[PDB]
RNA sequence: GAGAGCCCCAGCGAGAAAACGGCCCCGCC
């Protein structure tokens, strides 16, 4: 995350951190329930082999309620693109259930139409992670709110095709957008104080670039496969 | 209907018979005003944590 | 929308040094 705040204590429980064989992070995940994880497809192919950590607020210091969870099946979508990011979507099943606690709970599933309408619709949403600071990976997990930006001005800001499985969202030329590390996070849209699941942090034309935009999985456009992923 | 302040629904919305509906998230339970949503357990989806 | 042709298939099946087409999600006459 370049520029955001820091999540303190309880703000950001839904974070998930893909870890190497090093046990270090190289991408995000959004803990969907007790047994689940969404995360982005092409952090699939950064690791030879990996695990998932939860409740994690700083990798320097490893100091209570972290815990590491092997993955049992990997669910990438068999439509992902590695030439254009289309697609950007798996969903991971670990072989051991997370114990919700302190800095470890889910972030909700939105219903389809309800997110189009109600949380699509609203000025901004958060993205957090343990990325670059600016275009160098935190040690803290940090958080952003990022405005939503409509689709017209998402694909005149881009120099690479913006399909209907995405979105943009963050600023024109203020210095706060994702970066390296931060691909699978979380994005999520508040309402009414409740965190639902709108993105996936995807990619981006560097990081907080003038004229250009994060770029988002869309994750209404797959709402109905999270579900045959997790049934 | 859905469209003036979410129908008075603490999360998802919609309409049927020209009437507004209120549902909500796994983990949750529709209160008895139809309205809001209620966790069924210490920690529900999309609550920040504080113990 | 609907049929159909191909592409994809790290999920459930089946099989053969653990990204190796019957079914759910999904893509391009
Ligand atoms: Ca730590
Ligand atoms: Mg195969
Ligand atoms: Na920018």
């Amino acid at each position: 995350i370049v520029g955001g705040q820091e999540c303190k204590d309880g703000e950001c429980p839904w974070q998930a951190l893909l870890i190497n064989e090093e046990n270090e992070g190289f991408c995000g995940g959004t803990i969907l329930s007790e047994f689940y994880i969404l995360t982005a497809a092409h952090c699939l192919y950064q690791a030879k082999r990996f695990k998932v950590r939860v409740g994690d607020r700083n990798t320097e210091q490893e100091e209570g309620g972290e815990a590491v969870h092997e993955v049992e099946v990997v669910i990438k979508h068999n439509r992902f693109t590695k030439e254009t990011y289309d697609f950007d979507i798996a969903v991971l099943r670990l072989k051991t259930p997370i114990t919700f606690r302190m800095n470890v709970a889910p972030a909700c599933l939105p219903e389809r139409d309800w997110a189009e309408s109600t949380l699509m619709t609203q000025k901004t949403g958060i993205v957090s992670g343990f990325g670059r600071t600016h275009e160098r990976q935190s040690t803290r997990l940090k958080m952003l709110e990022v405005p939503y930006v409509d689709r017209n001005s998402c694909k005149l800001s881009s120099s690479f095709i913006i399909t209907q499985n995405m979105f943009c969202a963050g600023y024109d030329t203020k210095q706060e957008d994702a970066c390296q590390g931060d691909a699978g996070g979380p994005h999520v849209t508040r309402f009414k104080d409740t965190y639902f699941v709108t993105g996936i942090v995807s990619w981006g034309e560097g990081c907080a670039r003038k004229g250009k935009y994060g770029i988002y999985t869309k994750v209404t456009a797959f709402l109905k496969w999270i579900d045959r992923s997790m049934k | 209907l859905c469209s003036l302040d979410n129908g008075d629904c603490d999360q998802f919305c919609h309409e049927e018979q020209n009437s507004v509906v209120c549902s909500c998230a796994r983990g949750y339970t529709l209160a008895d005003n139809g309205k809001a949503c209620i966790p069924t357990g210490p920690y529900p989806c999309g609550k920040q944590t504080l113990e």
